C-alpha cells in the first residue's frame, strides 16, 4: 500500500551480501535523497543510513547505499545472526509534502 | 535543512508597535475581538507569536 | 533518550485513540515526536508532526483534520488523537525525535510503540 | 546610566540636608533594556 514498493523479504547465507531494492518516481526518489530504517524483530526501529551516503558512527561499513534516478539499493553485506530485521525505505514526496516509506524487507539469516 | 527549517518564530499580533531596540519574552494569547478570553487560544484571540 | 510512551490499547471501531509520549532526559520545548504508524506488511506509514512551541502542526495529507497532535511544554508530553477508528486503522504508534536542527525534521529515535488493535 | 557622589563628615545632624553645592561624577552604564516604572530600595 505504500507508495514506495520494496521486497517482502530477503534470505541470504551468513557472511554474504544482501541487496534490499527500492523502487518509485523521481518526484521522491529523484528529487530527494533516500534512506534505509532497521528494525528488530520487538525492538523500535533504529537509524541505519541517511542521505544514502553517511551512517551513524556505530553502523559498520558493510551497510551501504546507493541512488540511481528514482531506484535505490541497499547492499547490508556481511550478513550475521542479527541482521534479521524490517528493512523500510523513506524518503520526502513532493507530490505529497512530506515523509512516504517503503513496503518493508524481512530479513532472513539461514543456516 | 533537508526536512525545512521551522524553527525561527516571527510575531504578528501585538498590543502596540514596539519602539526600536525592544524584545519581548511572554508569549501570551494576543486578544483580538472584544469579547477577552483567558486560558488558551480560542475565538477572538489567536497566539500571536 | 529514554523516550516514554504509553501502553498498547484495544478500545475496538467506533471507540477512541489515546497516545501519550513522554520526553525524558532531555529539552522538550526543543525536541518534538513525529508520529509514523506500521500497516502489516505495509512498512512505515507517516502520519503527522508537532511543533511543542506555539503550537503549529501538521496532519498527513491522507488523514483528514480528525487526528489530533498537540504538545504539553509543562509536562514535556505530545499527545496524538485519531477521531477514525476502522480496521485498516490496526498499527503500532511509534512517535521519534526529528533528528537535529531544533529537531522538527525527519525521525530517528522511535519510541517503544504503542499497539492499536481496531 | 548610574551617576554617585559622596559627602561624608556631614555635620547635618537634626534632620534636613545642607545648603551645599556639588556635583555627581558618571560611574556605571548598561544596557538593561527592560520596562522599568517602578522601584524600591533594599536594607540589611
Ligand atoms: C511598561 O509598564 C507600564 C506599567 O504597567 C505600562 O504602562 C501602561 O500604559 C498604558 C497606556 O497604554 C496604560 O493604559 C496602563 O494603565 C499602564 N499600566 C499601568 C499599570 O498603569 C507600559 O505600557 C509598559 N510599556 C509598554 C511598552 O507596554
Amino acid at each position: 500500500q505504500s507508495v514506495l514498493t520494496q521486497p517482502p523479504s530477503a534470505s541470504g547465507t551468513p557472511g554474504q551480501r544482501v541487496t534490499i531494492s527500492c523502487s518509485g518516481s523521481g518526484s521522491n526518489i529523484g528529487s530527494n535523497t533516500i534512506n534505509w530504517y532497521q528494525q528488530l524483530p520487538g525492538t523500535a526501529p533504529k537509524v541505519l543510513i541517511y542521505r544514502n551516503n553517511e551512517r551513524p558512527s556505530g553502523v559498520p561499513d558493510r551497510f551501504s547505499g546507493s541512488k540511481s534516478g528514482t531506484s535505490a539499493s541497499l547492499t547490508i553485506s556481511g550478513l550475521q545472526s542479527e541482521d534479521e530485521a524490517y528493512y523500510h525505505c523513506a524518503a520526502w514526496d513532493d507530490s505529497l509534502n512530506g515523509p512516504v516509506f517503503g513496503g518493508g524487507t524481512k530479513l532472513t539469516v539461514l543456516g | 535543512k533537508v526536512s525545512g527549517n521551522y524553527n525561527y518564530l516571527y510575531r504578528l499580533f501585538r498590543k502596540s508597535n514596539l519602539k526600536p531596540f525592544e524584545r519581548d519574552i511572554s508569549t501570551e494569547i494576543y486578544q483580538a475581538g472584544n469579547k477577552p478570553c483567558n486560558g488558551v487560544a480560542g475565538f477572538n484571540c489567536y497566539f500571536p507569536l | 533518550v529514554q523516550l516514554v510512551q504509553s501502553g498498547a490499547e484495544v478500545k475496538k471501531p467506533g471507540s477512541s485513540v489515546k497516545v501519550s509520549c513522554k520526553a525524558s532526559g532531555d529539552t522538550f520545548s526543543s525536541y518534538t515526536f513525529s508520529w509514523v504508524r506500521q500497516a502489516p506488511g505495509q512498512g512505515l506509514e507517516w502520519m503527522g508532526r508537532s511543533i511543542p512551541i506555539v503550537g503549529k502542526a501538521i496532519y498527513a495529507q491522507e488523514f483528514q483534520g480528525r487526528v489530533t497532535i498537540s504538545a504539553d511544554r509543562s509536562t514535556t508530553t505530545v499527545y496524538m488523537e485519531l477521531s477514525s477508528l476502522r480496521s485498516d486503522d490496526t498499527a503500532v504508534y511509534y512517535c521519534a525525535r526529528d533528528q537535529s536542527g531544533f529537531d522538527f525534521f525527519y525521525y530517528d529515535h522511535w519510541g517503544q510503540g504503542t499497539l492499536v488493535a481496531v | 546610566k548610574i551617576y554617585s557622589k559622596h559627602t561624608p563628615i556631614l555635620v547635618r545632624e537634626p534632620e534636613d540636608l545642607p545648603q551645599g553645592f556639588s556635583a555627581l561624577e558618571p560611574l556605571v552604564d548598561l544596557p538593561i533594556g527592560i520596562n522599568i516604572t517602578r522601584f524600591q530600595t533594599l536594607l540589611a
